[PDB]
């Protein structure tokens, strides 16, 4: 599921 | 004199805190809670100036006009095809949110399958994640409400689209895979948490579990499957092998493209799925990714990164597991990123590489591997995809920065395979032939050579009269590939600027190596590279300083956060979204220690090192030079958002606000805007959009004083 500070 | 005037905020000189014999004062700490009557206070006081200063000049309006009618275009996701039926995703244009339409037939007509704009007014519920069963007679589906990551999962019977009773919730970040059997589904909860669990709250997100649901019943008489109570931030995504004989299980622990790999024979379980399953451990470690493509019996397909930075593909038996087996079926190429692969109409893979920065899109065969025929595309990305083992053809989805996209369809039972262009859109008002897209590679500070993308209306003199707006990233292996936004059209023809896009390190454009050059101890290459690629703009006369605008989100907003701390002298106007500010508390709330990967944590000595020479908010510093202020900044972020918590833009902008705009020379605006009913971006309504982009370039043209061109 992306948990990254992506934007 | 100013037009405004900044707001009261108290500083709380105790709050001080050493961090390995360096002491650090956090005067705004107190805006770290969201429910306080002294932050909500802060919040409106703020949004209290800057929504007039947006609104002043009539550039808003104009802007608002024209994103409101070019943005209305017809919008469509590739076809999928699910059991006897066919799905695809519709916007008519100016709907809030997409909708989602089933047809029996790629000939019959559609029908409505589910609209999320019926769920809302202001279309702030939005559809997050979904998995139909295997027969595709079934339907999961997540949503979240304003913005926020927490998901809510509902079914449906997909013949009459018929609603059922299965509710689950507490899912975050959580994968959904089912059964072939058909009985139930995979999916992640986290456990009950004190105060709420809405998006506006800050607590830290720990000790995920994979569940299993019956359908049919309570969500409290879900099968606990796996479970890590001794590693808190393991997070296990599971999901079925294209025979449904293994339930292969992902577990990550931060944000590096590695996990461990656990599967789980299911006819070898005892009764069924009846609790923590008989998992075996193939990869036991986090030091590389292994990402299932497709398996045929126990040979498995992995694309891998394992001692392959550009990564490649590899077949694991799971009779003969140790290393030294492992067969590499498609090598790992010496430049070329392999992004993703798929297996389709059983023996075939589609292989899609990332050659400077542009998409190409491959069919190989699945017994050697070899090539076996190229998909020609311009140049630009493949944003939509599908075609699994079973399906015998493929739609895929172009876009770049001049054309809204196109959608092609290819039938993998013929002979001679010829794709064919199934649905293509154009935007009229913004004619692609007036403009074109560079690619150039500029040097930065160490030498290494760094792509950037160019957009900009044909003819233009590089006198460096012309405004400019140049966006950057750089982390957390992700690549800034070309993508249609009208948003950024209207600035360039109807404000007249140039916009560029650089590929600085952090991201994956060069694979892992490039990945690896923007993170740790090396996370200042990222601002380096940026700021060179802004010097190569001015030098080359595309705009001058004044006149240039740097955006970015998330990890792009402490990108330009800290670019305008370091090097104020070379930007107009920052305009940082979502950022990471604090850098030395965020792995504190909800999901921010999943980033420690890319960033360090503050309570390693040497990591503070790294951290408090570029955080944003402890950087904060009036320019020496009497003749340099700080750039004009507007920080965009919304009250929902639990990715990256509002406190630190909250903290951010106090503390620009208090060093800096207290300075006599500062005479550039430094505000914030705290949306409502809105997160991190994801799920986003269209009006939202909108309006965000009114805000955004009304900003750049009242600070820069620049002109509309009808």
């Amino acid at each position: 599921x992306g948990f990254g500070p992506f934007g | 004199m100013l037009s405004f005037q900044y707001p009261d905020v108290y500083r709380d000189e105790t709050a001080i805190q050493d961090y390995h014999g360096h002491k650090v004062c956090d005067p705004y700490a107190w805006l770290e809670d969201p429910d306080s009557e002294q932050t909500k206070a802060f919040v409106e006081a703020q949004n209290k100036i800057t929504v007039p200063f947006l609104e002043q000049c009539p550039i808003r309006g104009l802007y608002k006009e024209r994103m409101t009618e070019l943005y209305d275009y017809p919008k469509y996701s590739c076809h999928f095809k699910k059991g006897k039926r066919y799905f695809y995703f519709y916007n008519t244009g100016l709907q809030n949110q997409r909708v989602l339409y089933v047809q029996d037939s790629l000939e019959g007509e559609a029908r409505v399958f589910l609209d999320p704009n019926i769920l809302s007014d202001d279309g702030t519920v939005a559809l997050r994640g979904y998995a139909f069963s295997e027969d595709g007679e079934y339907f999961a589906y997540g949503l979240s409400a304003s913005g926020s990551d927490w998901v809510t999962i509902k079914f449906m019977k997909v013949d009459g689209a018929k609603e059922l009773p299965d509710v689950l919730e507490r899912v975050k970040f959580s994968c959904m895979a089912w059964t072939h059997d058909g009985k139930g589904m995979f999916y992640n909860a986290y456990p009950q948490q004190d105060g709420k669990s809405d998006g506006t709250e800050t607590s830290t997100n720990l000790h995920q579990k994979l569940y299993y649901h019956v359908l049919g019943t309570d969500q409290s008489e879900d099968i606990l499957c796996a479970e890590f109570p001794d590693e808190p931030k393991w997070m296990g995504g599971a999901e079925l092998s294209d025979d449904g004989r293994y339930v292969l299980l992902s577990i990550r622990e931060g944000c590096d493209p590695v996990n461990r790999l656990w599967y789980c024979d299911l006819q070898q379980e005892s009764n069924g799925i009846t609790g923590i399953l008989k998992w075996v451990k193939l990869i036991d470690n986090f030091e590389g990714e292994y990402d299932y493509v497709t398996n045929e019996g126990t040979v498995f397909t992995f694309k891998t990164n394992r001692h392959s930075p550009n990564y490649r593909l590899i077949n694991i038996d799971f009779t003969d597991p140790e290393e030294s087996k492992w067969k590499v079926l498609v090598p790992e190429h010496e430049k070329d990123v392999l992004e993703w692969v798929a297996c389709v109409r059983s023996n075939f893979l589609v292989l899609c590489y990332l050659h400077d920065v542009k998409n190409t899109l491959q069919l190989h065969d699945l017994a050697t591997g070899a090539l076996l025929k190229i998909f020609p595309l311009e140049v630009g990305s493949v944003v939509g995809y599908s075609g699994q083992k079973k399906d015998t053809e493929i739609f895929y989805q172009f876009t770049s920065f001049l054309s809204p996209g196109i959608i092609y369809h290819c039938d993998l039972t013929k002979e001679e395979l010829e794709p064919r262009v199934f649905r293509e859109v154009t935007v009229k008002g913004i004619d692609a032939s007036d403009y074109q897209t560079v690619q150039i590679f500029y040097p930065s500070k160490d030498g290494t050579k760094i792509p950037m993308f160019i957009v900009h209306k044909k003819g233009i003199k590089l006198d460096g009269s012309h405004p400019a707006f140049l966006y950057g990233y750089g982390g957390f292996n992700i690549s800034i590939t070309p993508n249609y936004s009208v948003s950024r059209l209207i600035f360039v023809r109807h404000m007249g600027g140039v916009l560029a896009v650089a590929n600085i390190r952090g991201g994956g454009e060069y694979g892992e190596t490039w990945h690896k050059g923007g993170i740790l101890a090396n996370k200042q290459n990222c601002f380096d590279d940026f700021q060179c690629a802004a010097e190569y703009l001015i030098k080359e006369g595309y705009t001058s300083p004044k006149r240039l605008t740097i955006n970015g989100g998330a990890n792009g907003g402490l990108l330009v956060a800290t670019c305008a701390n370091q090097r104020p002298d070379l930007f107009g106007c920052v305009i940082a979204q979502v950022g990471v500010m604090d850098m030395l508390k965020f792995h504190k709330y909800t999901i921010g220690h999943a980033w420690t990967t890319d960033y360090g944590c503050s309570d390693s000595k040497q990591h503070f090192e790294w951290l408090i020479k570029y955080s944003p908010l402890h950087n904060v510093k009036l320019p020496e030079a009497d003749d340099i202020q700080y750039p004009s900044m507007l920080l965009l972020t919304a009250d929902h958002d639990d990715r990256v918590v509002p406190l630190h833009s909250l903290k951010f902008i106090a503390t620009l606000q208090y060093i800096v705009g207290r300075s006599r020379k500062q005479n550039n605006p430094l505000l914030i805007h705290v949306d409502t009913k809105a997160g991190h971006g994801a799920g986003k309504p269209t009006a939202k959009v909108i309006e965000e982009v009114s805000d955004m370039f009304a900003f750049i043209a009242r600070c820069l004083n620049i002109d509309w061109i009808p």
